RNA sequence: AUGAGUAGCGAAAGAGGGGUGAGAAUCCCCUCCACCGAAUGCCUAAGGUUUCCUGAGGAAGGCUCGUCCGCUCAGGGUUAGU
RNA sequence: GACCGAUAGUGAACCAGUACCGUGAGGGAAAGGUGAAAAGCACCCCGGAAGGGGAGUGAAAGAGAUCCUGAAACCGUGUGCC
């Protein structure tokens, strides 16, 4: 239940390559463009099938 | 000895002060063995007024911590004298 | 090829690379989307010193910012905090509380 | 099936209660998407039996709808307004009274939020 | 769970005072011992 | 440094509408809902020592956040012949 | 003074028998260096502020407030061969 032997740089190196993220799913708006999330109501302008929400 | 200016030392001046003032009532700070007897004696002799009654109260130190380093600022004792109806004020300024 | 930086902002360096890695290569129009749409913490800070470097290109050199593109974002790390924090019969472990350094280049393409 | 929402089931009752009769007085809410899922099914329930207009109905909706003024200057309990104006608003439409549109996360705890209103 | 320690200031007054420390001949060399050492908190 | 972005975050019911703000799940107001009631109510010992009241603050402390606080900075506040 | 030179020399080169620990007798630390002279960054720009980029002072600003020189463990960015 305790570590027998300390661990290496490149086991740790190697061990850390999936903990990352990824870039989000996102697209224009047709009127004033802010670049939104896609299937969301946008903050600013980007007005979703109509007036911009909030 | 134990003239009475000695016993009198300066006029306090805040908002509870000048509320009490408007009904003859005048706050002072003295000095920290005297007893009221005193008080209204010197009261009586530097301005020549009719004192009714006299209360007294003792207060303590504040810590405060200008810098690194901690002290302690002195103690006090304040009175609150009434002045008769008939009696003059006093031209606290 | 002005830059920016941040210089002792309190948050842990791991956790800001995380980001910076997403960040670093892209044009700069299109890094201020991708900024303000990731839902972490330090993207509100990152975003703050890009929009500052973003700046300085505009005024000290006038270069103009339809052309920019990022080219080093990278992040140090600096001076650490150290607290304690008490466990079971009288024990006393130790807390560290880490600090960053983040610096962004904007260069014209 | 359904969903326990982190609450026990006399919690959950009590805060669809609450949810349902907030969204008759206020026309439009703002919620977690989740709460707003699972609230839609009751609250288009309570619109149906308010669109029969009995007594039997009033009584059966009374036994869910919360007791708070709806109207100022008219004394309007909550209940009197669904049956008067809701009623007549939605009288030709069969089914679907609202609409569910999301929105960016939140800051606090990454929670994502949507709005739920009355169509 | 009674702690060991329970405040009292007549207690400790009475027990590890000035006035009391200075009856016998030993409280007195323990008086001057922290005398010459530069203690600023002689007895309590 | 490693273990590792891992274990933990210390008994308990909240929801919506306003507000303020550079910024609000966490601060103020309102309305419903819930818990204690031989106490989780009030008054007051020992002990503590300014922690009390008002106006500002957002470095450190609050096991998160914070426009808030028993935190930081300035002013004030304790009246006896019974 | 063929004595020490900041882990050395007094426990103490610095508000030291101090801070802390103990009911008490008692035990007992860590912490030096901007520049010859503050000449200690008017003004402009981003930012709520912190912090920066210019412009200025200076022989030097990579000298800008724990501000002489600044090694190693430790943490990163780019790239030639696998």
């Amino acid at each position: 239940a305790v570590p027998f032997r300390r661990t290496s740089k490149m086991k740790k190196r190697l061990r850390r390559t999936h903990f990352k993220l990824n870039v989000p799913g996102m697209t224009e708006c047709p009127s004033c463009g802010e670049m939104k999330l896609s299937h969301r109501v946008c903050k600013a302008c980007g007005s979703y099938n109509g007036k911009d929400i909030n | 000895m134990k003239d009475p200016r000695d016993v009198l030392k300066r006029p306090v001046i805040t908002e509870r002060s000048a509320d009490l003032m408007t009904e003859k009532k005048y706050t002072f700070e003295v000095d920290v063995r005297a007893n009221k007897t005193e008080v209204k004696d010197a009261v009586e002799s530097i301005f020549g007024v009719k004192v009714d009654k006299v209360n007294i109260m003792n207060y303590k130190g504040k810590s405060k911590r200008v810098g690194r380093y901690t002290g302690m600022t002195s103690r006090r004792r304040k009175a609150i004298v009434k002045l008769t109806a008939d009696s003059k004020e006093i031209e606290i300024f | 090829q002005a830059k920016a930086v941040a210089r002792t902002v309190r948050i842990a360096p791991r956790k800001a690379r995380l980001v910076m890695d997403l960040i670093r290569g892209k044009q700069v129009g299109e890094a201020v989307s991708i900024l303000n749409l990731t839902p972490r913490a330090a993207s509100p800070i990152i975003e703050k010193v890009l929009k500052s470097a973003i700046a300085n290109a505009e005024h000290n050199y006038e270069m103009d910012a339809n052309n920019l593109v990022i080219s080093q974002a990278f992040v140090d790390e600096g001076p650490t905090l150290k607290r304690f924090r008490p466990r079971a019969m009288g024990r006393a472990s130790q807390i560290n509380k880490r600090t960053s350094h983040i610096t962004i280049v904007v260069s014209e393409k | 099936s359904y969903r326990k929402l982190g609450r026990t089931s006399a919690q959950r009752k009590a805060m669809l209660r609450d949810l349902t009769t907030d969204l008759i007085i206020n026309e439009r809410i703002e919620t977690t998407e989740t709460r707003a899922k699972e609230l839609r099914s009751v609250v288009e329930k309570m619109i149906t039996l308010g669109k029969r207009g009995d007594l039997h109905a009033r009584r059966q909706a009374a036994a869910y709808i919360r007791n708070e003024v709806a109207n100022e200057e008219n004394n309007q309990d909550a209940l009197q307004k669904l049956f008067s104006d809701i009623a007549t608003r939605y009288e030709e439409r069969q089914g679907g009274y609202t609409r569910i549109m999301k929105l960016g996360p939140r800051r606090g705890d990454g929670a994502p939020m949507a709005i739920i209103e009355l169509v | 769970m009674k702690r060991t320690f329970q405040p009292n200031n007549r207690k400790r007054s009475k027990v590890h005072g000035f006035r009391s420390r200075m009856s016998s001949k030993n409280g007195r060399l323990v008086l001057a011992r922290r005398r010459r050492k530069g203690r600023k908190v002689l007895s309590a």
